[PDB]
C-alpha cells in the first residue's frame, strides 16, 4: 500500500470571549486544519472549551408568556390548550388539575407516515438528518380529519399540508454492442527436379470478439407532498433550549455545536416516496492467434514444423442497486442481483407509502426559526448564526480530504474522512483492484478566501484530485472562480 | 391494411325533472341571494360562468364507447442467382509447337427482405367505473368488441352513468321563492 | 454553442419605506441570464436596509359580531360548536362546549378522495402545482352528501364547491410502428490458364487459378411505441368564484403580512410558495 | 478477412400520475415482452386512481383574485397583480436563446435549462436523435417584450420582435400578437387613496 | 427489389406552417444491373409523400379596451368594468390572458331596497330557505343546515330501510352552459327527499 495515515490537527485555541451577560459563561474554540484519514489518530479532542464568570452586565432574557408556562419544558402554551385531553407542553403539564377534559378528536387518528422525520433539521452540506427542531407531536386545537385511502389522520400544527401526490417514472435502457473480426492467411509452395526438391506451408489466424451490455432501470416513485407553515412554528424542546444557551457575543464554537446536533437548515417543502435504481455494466472479450508452418528441403534433406495456438477470454461485470423507502423484505428482495418481478415492485411501492424517503427538498437556513416570540436578543443570535453558517460550510464541506485512489469519493464524516469506494476496488484508499485503469473524476480543492473589496474574488484549481489520471473522466462541474459585491 | 371503427351509445337510465316547485342547490341559492337588486352586467354574467345557462328537463344517462383500430403491413422479398463463363483455346505450330487455353467465370447471389408495419388505436369511454372502463379502453381493438370486457363495462355503466342526450329549459325559470325574485 | 455565464444588472431605485418593519428594499435585475451550462448568478436579486417610514404600518380590523378564530380569521357564530372544525388550521369554534350542546352536524365525516389537491395553487411557467390556497373542506354547517359510484361510497362536500362529480371518462391512444430490413449478397470470381510447348528436344508447361469471393449481410430493425392514456374519476370539480371561496389559514396569514407597498421581494415569496393562479375548475384522475 | 457488428438499443420510459403507489410501481415496471403494459396490472391501477387521483386538466384564475378579508386588501390585490406581471417577466422563457431539436427552455431562477425531446441530449439539445412525427425546420421563438411605453394618450404600448430564433428552414412562426396596449394606473392611485 | 438499397433521405421542410401542408422524400436511385433485373422500376416507390402541419393556423385573442366604471351597487359596495372579445382565440393561438371583467371598491350613493322572506306558514331554515312545514322534525335533514331538526321530540316516520340514491342523480341537477357545451354548477338539489 502507498499510504501514509494522516492525523487530525485542530488549530491553536481562539482567544476567550469576554463573559456573556446572560449565560454567565465564556467560550473558546479551534478550527479543524486537517481531517483524520487513512487510519491516522482519531483526534476529536474537545473542539470547544467553556468556563464560568462573575457578571458585571445587565440581562433581559425573560420573554414573557400571556399563555401558561409548562413546568418541566418552559414552553408557553396558549391558555385554550389546557384541559383539551392532550399533551401540548411536551411533558403533560398543561393537563394537570383539570376539573373536566374537553376532547376535540371525536375519533381515533394516525400521524401521517414518517411526519416526525421532517421535524428534524438537515446538515445540507452532507444531506444528513440531525436532531429535532420542530414539534410534530404538537397539534394546538387540531382534530380536523384528513384521509389518505380510508385511514384518518390528525394534521400537526406546524404542517401546512401533507397530501398524497402520487407519481411514478420508470426509465429503462438496455444498450448492447457486439463486434467480431476474423483474419486468415494460408500459403503452400513446392519444387522438384530429376536431384532436388522443396515443400513449404504457412497457415494462420487472428481473431477477436467483443461484447458490451449497459442496462439501467430507475423508478422514481412519489407518494406524498409535504409543506411546512411559513410562520409561527412550535419548536422542539431540545432545540429551543440549546438556542437559549447560545452566547450573545460571537464564539464560533457554541454555534457550531448547534449545527453538529440539529443541522444547518430545516425542511420547508418536500417530495416523499422511493427510488429504485438498478444499473448493470458488462464487457466481454475473446481473442486468438494461430500460426502453423512446415519447411521441407531435399538434394540429403531436412524438415522443420511449428504450431503456435493462443486463446484469451475475459468478462468484467459491475452491478449497482440502490433502493430508498419501503419495508425490509421488499428492500432486500429488490437489493438482490436479479431484476425484479412486477409483484415485488408492487409490494415495494405499497411499502414506500408507509416509510418514504425524501426525493426533493426546499430548505430554509435554521436561524429563520430564531424568532423574538421564543428568544430574547434574537437579532444578535440570528446575525451570529448567519456568520457561523458561512464559516461552518467552509469546515464541513468534504474538500479538505486527501484524494482517494480508484475513483473513491472522500466524505468528511466527522473530524475523520472515509473514502467511499466504487464497485470493483477495496482497502481504505480504494487501492485494491485487479484493473489496469479506471476513470478518475476531477475533485475540487477548497475555495480560497474572499480577497480585497469593490467586488471580492474566490478561486478553485481542480487540483485535489487532478481530473486526467488513468484515462480520466469529467473535470469538475462548478464555477472555477467567483465574485460578489461588498455592497 | 385493415381498419375498424366502432361507436356504441348505451342508455341505462332516462329521467324527467318536474315543471314546478323545484328545490334548488344550496350554493346556487346563495349566489341568487347575493346578486344586486339593480342590474349589473358583470355580476349577473358571473352566474353563467359558475352555474351555466340552462337545466336538464329530461335526458338519457348513458355509457359511450368509441374505438378506432388501424393496421398497415408491407412486405418486400428478393432473391437472385447468376453465372457467367467464357473460354478461349488456341494452337500454333511450324519443329515448334504451342497449345494454350484460358477461362474466366463469375457467379453472384442476392437475397433481401423488408417488412414494415404500423398499428394505431384510439378509444374513448364515458360512464362506468374506472377498473372496467380501463379494461375496455385498453383493448387494442384488433377483433372489435370483446363481449366479456364490454359486458363488464356495461354493468359498470348501470352503477355510474354519464350524460348522452338532454332537453333544456333556461336557468332563469328556476329563480323562484328567493327574496326579490321577480326583479 | 458556448456556455454563457450569468450577469447581474446595476441595483434599481428603492421601494417606498415599510411602516411595520421600518425598512426599504431595492431590486437588481439579471442583465444576462446564464445559458448552455454557464455559471448561475451568485448572491441575491435584492437588498434591504433600515429606514424611518412616512407611511405607517396598517392595523387589523376586528371580527365584530363574527366569531374570531385564533388565526385572525372570522367565522359565523352559527359555526361555533357545530361539531365540525369550521375554523381552518387549529379549531377554536369547537373549544370547551357541552356534550348536550354539541350535535351531529352530518351522518359522515369523509371528503372525496383527494379534494385537498383541488385547492392548491398553480404556477403557469413551471406547470407545477403549489401549496394550499383554498380551504376545500369548509362544511358551512351543511350535510352535503354525494353517493359517488366510481368508488361505491358516500362522501361529504364543502358548502363552497359549485359542483363535484364522479362520471368517468377514459381516453386511450396507441401508436406502434416497426420495420425490419435484411440484405444478403454473395459474389464469386474465377480466372484460369494453361499453356504447353515443344521445340527441337525441349518442352515446357504452365497453369493457373485465381479466385475471389465476397459476402455481405446487413440488418436494421426499428420499433417505436407510444401510448397516451388518461382516466378521469372526478370528471369535474368546479370551485366557486372568489367571493364565496374560503382561504387557507397560512395563505391568509401570509397575505396579512404583505407589506402594503410594492416591495417585490415580499410578493415573490408568496408566488414561490402559492403559485401564479388558482384552479377554477378541472378533472381529477390519472395519466 | 471477415467482420461483423451488432448494436441493439432498447429504451422505455413509462410515466404514471395518480393511483396507489404499489399499482404505480407495478404498472410502470416495463415488461420487454409487452411494453404497453399488462391488462390486469393496468386495470388495477385504474381501480386505485378512483381513490388516489391527481388534477390532470384545469382552468386557471389569477392568484390576485383571492386577496380578500385582510387589511389593505384592495391595494394588496393590485400589488400582487403587478408582482405577477414582474414574476412572469422574470421567468418567461423569452430570456433563453432557444434550444436545438425542438426543446423548450425554462428559467431556473437566473439560468436557462433545455427540456430536450426524446433521445436527443446535451446542454443545447445538439446530441442524439429525435423520435416520432416532425415538421422540420426551426420554429420561431419570441424575444422578450420591449419596455412599456409611458401612457401616451392614456394607454401604454409594447412590441416583441419574433427573432429568437427567427423562424427558419420552414419552421412555424412565433404565435401571438406582435404588439400590445393597455389602460394606465391612475385608477389605483386616485381611487384606492 | 430490396428498395432499402437506396437512401433514407431526409424529408423536405413542410410546404405550409399550418392548415395541412405535405412533405416528401425521394430515393437516391442509381440505375444499374441490380435496378434493372430486380424489378425495382415496377414495385418500389420512388418518392413518399405525407401530411404535415395539419393543425389549423392559430388564431390569437383580441380584447377591446374597457368601458366606463358602472353605476355603483349599494348592497355590494363595488363598481364593475367590462370589456368584449373582438375575436376569441382558437387553433392554439395566444389566450386572452388578461381579465375580461374588473372590479373596484366604491363609496355607494343609494340605500338597499331588499326585503325579508316573511314566508307565511312555511319553515325558515337557518340559511333562509323557506321549506315546507311538513318537513319540520321529519327526521331527515331537509334544510341542509339540519335546522329543521335542531330540537325535536319523537320525529315523524322516515322511510324504513336505508336506500341509496339513483346512479349519477346529481348530474340531472347540474346546470348546462349551452355556448361552452358543458355542465357548470349544481343548480337543483338531487339529494332532497
Ligand atoms: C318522458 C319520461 O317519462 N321518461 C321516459 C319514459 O317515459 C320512457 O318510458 C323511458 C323508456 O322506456 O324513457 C324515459
Ligand atoms: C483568554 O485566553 C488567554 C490565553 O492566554 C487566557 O490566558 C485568558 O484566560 C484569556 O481570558
Ligand atoms: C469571506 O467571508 C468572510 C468575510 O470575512 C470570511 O469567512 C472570509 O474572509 C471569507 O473569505
Ligand atoms: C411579456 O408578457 C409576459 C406576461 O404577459 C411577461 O411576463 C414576459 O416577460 C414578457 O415581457
Ligand atoms: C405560417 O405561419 C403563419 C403565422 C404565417 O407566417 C403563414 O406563413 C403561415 O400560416
Ligand atoms: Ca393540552
Amino acid at each position: 500500500v502507498t499510504l501514509m495515515p494522516i492525523d487530525c490537527e485542530l488549530s491553536s485555541w481562539s482567544s476567550w470571549t469576554t463573559c456573556d451577560p446572560c449565560q454567565k459563561k465564556r467560550y473558546r474554540y479551534a478550527y479543524l486544519l486537517q481531517p483524520s484519514q487513512f487510519h491516522g489518530e482519531p483526534c476529536n479532542f474537545s473542539d470547544k472549551e467553556v468556563e464560568d464568570c462573575v457578571t458585571n452586565r445587565p440581562c433581559r432574557s425573560q420573554v414573557r408568556c400571556e399563555g401558561f408556562v409548562c413546568a418541566q419544558t418552559g414552553r408557553c402554551v396558549n391558555r385554550r390548550l389546557l384541559c383539551n385531553g392532550d399533551n401540548d407542553c411536551g411533558d403533560q403539564s398543561d393537563e394537570a388539575n383539570c376539573r373536566r377534559i374537553y376532547k376535540k378528536c371525536q375519533h381515533e387518528m394516525d400521524q401521517y407516515w414518517g411526519i416526525g422525520s421532517l421535524a428534524s433539521g438537515i446538515n445540507l452540506f452532507t444531506n444528513s438528518f440531525e436532531g429535532p427542531v420542530l414539534d410534530h407531536r404538537y397539534y394546538a386545537g387540531g382534530c380536523s380529519p384528513h384521509y389518505i385511502l380510508n385511514t384518518r389522520f390528525r394534521k400537526p400544527y406546524n404542517v401546512e399540508s401533507y397530501t398524497p401526490q402520487t407519481q411514478g417514472k420508470y426509465e429503462f435502457i438496455l444498450k448492447e454492442y457486439e463486434s467480431y473480426s476474423d483474419f486468415e492467411r494460408n500459403v503452400t509452395e513446392k519444387m522438384a527436379s530429376k536431384d532436388r526438391g522443396k515443400h513449404y506451408i504457412r497457415r494462420t489466424k487472428r481473431f477477436s470478439h467483443t461484447k458490451s451490455v449497459f442496462l439501467h432501470a430507475r423508478s422514481d416513485l412519489e407518494v406524498a407532498h409535504y409543506k411546512l407553515k411559513p410562520r409561527s412554528l412550535m419548536l422542539h424542546y431540545e432545540f429551543l433550549q440549546r438556542v437559549k444557551r447560545l452566547p450573545l457575543e460571537y464564539s464560533y464554537g457554541e454555534y457550531r455545536d448547534l449545527f453538529r446536533d440539529f443541522g444547518t437548515h430545516y425542511i420547508t417543502e418536500a417530495v416523499l416516496g422511493g427510488i429504485y435504481e438498478y444499473t448493470l455494466v458488462m464487457n466481454k472479450e475473446a481473442m486468438e492467434r494461430g500460426d502453423y508452418t512446415l519447411n521441407n528441403v531435399h538434394a540429403r534433406g531436412i524438415l522443420n514444423e511449428i504450431k503456435d495456438r493462443n486463446k484469451r477470454d475475459t468478462m468484467v461485470e459491475d452491478l449497482v442497486v440502490l433502493v430508498r423507502g419501503g419495508a425490509s423484505e421488499h428492500i432486500t428482495t429488490l437489493a438482490y442481483q436479479e431484476l425484479p418481478t412486477a409483484d415485488l415492485m408492487q409490494e415495494w411501492g405499497d411499502a414506500v407509502q408507509y416509510n418514504p424517503a425524501i426525493i426533493k427538498v426546499k430548505v430554509e437556513p435554521l436561524y429563520e426559526l430564531v424568532t423574538a416570540t421564543d428568544f430574547a436578543y434574537s437579532s444578535t443570535v440570528r446575525q451570529n448564526m448567519k456568520q457561523a453558517l458561512e464559516e461552518f460550510q467552509k469546515e464541513v464541506s468534504s474538500c479538505h480530504c486527501a484524494p482517494c485512489q480508484g475513483n473513491g469519493v472522500p466524505v468528511l464524516k466527522g473530524s475523520r474522512c472515509d473514502c467511499i469506494c466504487p464497485v470493483g476496488s477495496q482497502g481504505l484508499a480504494c487501492e485494491v483492484s485487479y484493473r489496469k485503469n479506471t476513470p478518475i473524476d476531477g475533485k475540487w480543492n477548497c475555495w480560497s478566501n474572499w480577497s480585497s473589496c469593490s467586488g471580492r474574488r474566490k478561486t478553485r484549481q481542480r487540483q485535489c484530485n487532478n481530473p486526467p489520471p488513468q484515462n480520466g473522466g469529467s473535470p469538475c462541474s462548478g464555477p472555477a472562480s467567483e465574485t460578489l459585491d461588498c455592497s | 391494411s385493415s381498419f375498424i371503427r366502432i361507436h356504441k351509445v348505451m342508455k341505462v337510465l332516462n329521467f324527467t325533472t318536474k315543471a314546478k316547485d323545484l328545490h334548488l342547490s344550496d350554493v346556487f341559492l346563495k349566489a341568487l341571494n347575493h346578486l344586486p337588486l339593480e342590474y349589473n352586467s358583470a355580476l349577473y354574467s358571473r352566474i353563467f360562468d359558475d352555474f351555466g345557462t340552462h337545466y336538464f328537463t329530461s335526458g338519457s344517462l348513458g355509457g359511450v364507447y368509441d374505438l378506432l383500430y388501424q393496421f398497415s403491413s408491407e412486405e418486400l422479398k428478393n432473391s437472385g442467382l447468376t453465372e457467367e463463363e467464357a473460354k478461349h483455346c488456341v494452337r500454333i505450330e511450324t519443329t515448334k509447337v504451342e497449345h494454350r487455353c484460358t477461362t474466366n467465370k463469375l457467379s453472384e447471389k442476392h437475397e433481401g427482405s423488408f417488412i414494415q408495419g404500423a398499428e394505431k388505436s384510439i378509444s374513448l369511454i364515458r360512464g362506468g367505473r374506472s377498473e372496467y372502463g380501463a379494461a375496455l379502453a385498453w383493448e387494442k381493438g384488433s377483433s372489435g368488441l370483446e363481449e366479456k370486457t364490454f359486458s363488464e363495462w356495461l354493468e359498470s355503466v348501470k352503477e355510474n352513468p354519464a350524460v348522452i342526450d338532454f332537453e333544456l329549459a333556461p336557468i332563469v325559470d328556476l329563480v323562484r321563492n328567493i327574496p326579490c325574485a321577480v326583479t | 454553442s458556448s456556455p454563457v455565464n450569468c450577469q447581474w444588472d446595476f441595483y434599481a431605485p428603492w421601494s417606498e419605506c415599510n411602516g411595520c418593519t421600518k425598512t426599504q428594499t431595492r431590486r437588481r435585475s439579471v442583465a444576462v441570464y446564464g445559458q448552455y451550462g454557464g455559471q448561475p448568478c451568485v448572491g441575491n436579486a435584492f437588498e434591504t436596509q433600515s429606514c424611518e417610514p412616512t407611511r405607517g404600518c396598517p392595523t387589523e380590523e376586528g371580527c365584530g359580531e363574527r366569531f374570531r378564530c385564533f388565526s385572525g380569521q372570522c367565522i359565523s357564530k352559527s359555526l361555533v360548536c357545530n361539531g365540525d372544525s369550521d375554523c381552518d388550521e387549529d379549531s377554536a369554534d369547537e373549544d370547551r362546549c357541552e356534550d348536550s350542546e354539541r350535535r351531529p352536524s352530518c351522518d359522515i365525516d369523509k371528503p372525496p378522495p383527494n379534494i385537498e389537491l383541488t385547492g392548491n395553487g398553480y404556477n403557469e411557467l413551471t406547470g407545477q402545482f403549489r401549496n394550499r390556497v383554498i380551504n376545500t373542506k369548509s362544511f358551512g354547517g351543511q350535510c352535503r352528501k354525494v353517493f359517488s359510484g366510481d368508488g361505491k361510497d358516500f362522501y361529504r362536500l364543502s358548502g363552497n364547491v359549485l359542483s363535484y362529480t364522479f362520471q368517468v371518462k377514459i381516453n386511450n391512444d396507441f401508436n406502434y410502428e416497426f420495420y425490419n430490413s435484411t440484405w444478403s449478397y454473395v459474389k464469386h470470381t474465377s480466372t484460369e490458364h494453361t499453356s504447353s510447348s515443344r521445340k527441337r528436344r525441349s518442352s515446357s508447361s504452365s497453369s493457373r487459378s485465381y479466385t475471389s469471393h465476397t459476402n455481405e449481410i446487413h440488418k436494421g430493425k426499428s420499433y417505436q411505441l407510444l401510448v397516451v392514456e388518461n382516466t378521469v374519476e372526478v370528471a369535474q370539480f368546479i370551485n366557486n368564484n372568489p367571493e364565496f371561496l374560503q382561504l387557507a389559514e397560512p395563505f391568509w396569514k401570509e397575505l396579512s403580512h404583505l407589506p402594503s407597498l410594492y416591495d417585490y421581494s415580499a410578493y415573490r415569496r408568496l408566488i414561490d410558495q402559492y403559485g401564479t393562479h388558482y384552479l377554477q375548475s378541472g378533472s381529477l384522475g390519472g395519466e | 478477412a471477415a467482420s461483423g457488428t451488432q448494436n441493439n438499443v432498447l429504451r422505455g420510459e413509462p410515466f404514471i400520475r395518480g393511483g396507489g403507489a404499489g399499482f404505480i410501481s407495478g404498472l410502470s415496471y416495463l415488461e420487454l415482452d409487452n411494453p404497453a403494459g399488462n391488462k390486469r396490472r393496468y386495470s388495477a391501477w385504474a381501480e386505485s386512481v378512483t381513490n388516489l387521483p391527481q388534477v390532470i386538466k384545469q382552468k386557471l384564475t389569477p392568484l390576485y383574485e383571492l386577496v380578500k378579508e385582510v387589511p389593505c386588501a384592495s391595494v394588496k390585490k393590485l400589488y400582487l397583480k403587478w408582482a405577477l406581471e414582474e414574476y412572469l417577466d422574470e421567468f418567461d422563457p423569452c430570456h433563453c436563446r432557444p434550444c436545438q431539436n425542438g426543446g423548450l427552455a425554462t428559467v431556473e431562477g437566473t439560468h436557462c435549462l433545455c427540456h430536450c425531446k426524446p433521445y436527443t441530449f446535451g446542454a443545447a439539445c445538439e446530441q442524439g436523435v429525435l423520435v416520432g412525427n416532425q415538421a422540420g425546420g426551426v420554429d420561431g421563438g419570441w424575444s422578450c417584450w420591449s419596455s412599456w411605453s409611458p401612457c401616451v394618450q392614456g394607454k401604454k404600448t409594447r412590441s416583441r420582435e419574433c427573432n429568437n430564433p427567427p423562424p427558419s428552414g420552414g419552421g412555424r412562426s412565433c404565435v401571438g400578437e406582435t404588439t400590445e396596449s393597455t389602460q394606465c394606473e391612475d385608477e389605483e392611485l386616485e381611487h384606492l387613496r | 427489389c430490396f428498395c432499402d438499397h437506396y437512401a433514407w433521405t431526409q424529408w423536405t421542410s413542410c410546404s405550409k406552417t399550418c392548415n395541412s401542408g405535405t412533405q416528401s422524400r425521394h430515393r437516391q436511385i442509381v440505375v444499374d444491373k441490380y435496378y434493372q433485373e430486380n424489378f425495382c422500376e415496377q414495385i418500389c416507390s420512388k418518392q413518399e409523400t405525407r401530411e404535415c402541419n395539419w393543425q389549423r393556423c392559430p388564431i390569437n385573442c383580441l380584447l377591446g379596451d374597457f368601458g366606463p366604471w358602472s353605476d355603483c351597487d349599494p348592497c355590494i359596495e363595488k363598481q364593475s368594468k367590462v370589456r368584449s372579445v373582438l375575436r376569441p382565440s382558437q387553433f392554439g393561438g395566444q389566450p386572452c390572458t388578461a381579465p375580461l371583467v374588473a372590479f373596484q371598491p366604491c363609496i355607494p350613493s343609494k340605500l338597499c331596497k331588499i326585503e325579508e322572506a316573511d314566508c307565511k306558514n312555511k319553515f325558515r331554515c337557518d340559511s333562509g330557505r323557506c321549506i315546507a312545514r311538513k318537513l319540520e322534525c321529519n327526521g331527515e335533514n331537509d334544510c341542509g343546515d339540519n335546522s329543521d331538526e335542531r330540537d325535536c321530540g319523537r320525529t315523524k316516520a322516515v322511510c324504513t330501510r336505508k336506500y341509496n340514491p339513483i346512479p349519477s342523480v346529481q348530474l340531472m341537477g347540474n346546470g348546462f352552459h349551452f355556448l361552452a357545451g358543458e355542465p357548470r354548477g349544481e343548480v337543483l338539489d338531487n339529494s332532497f327527499t
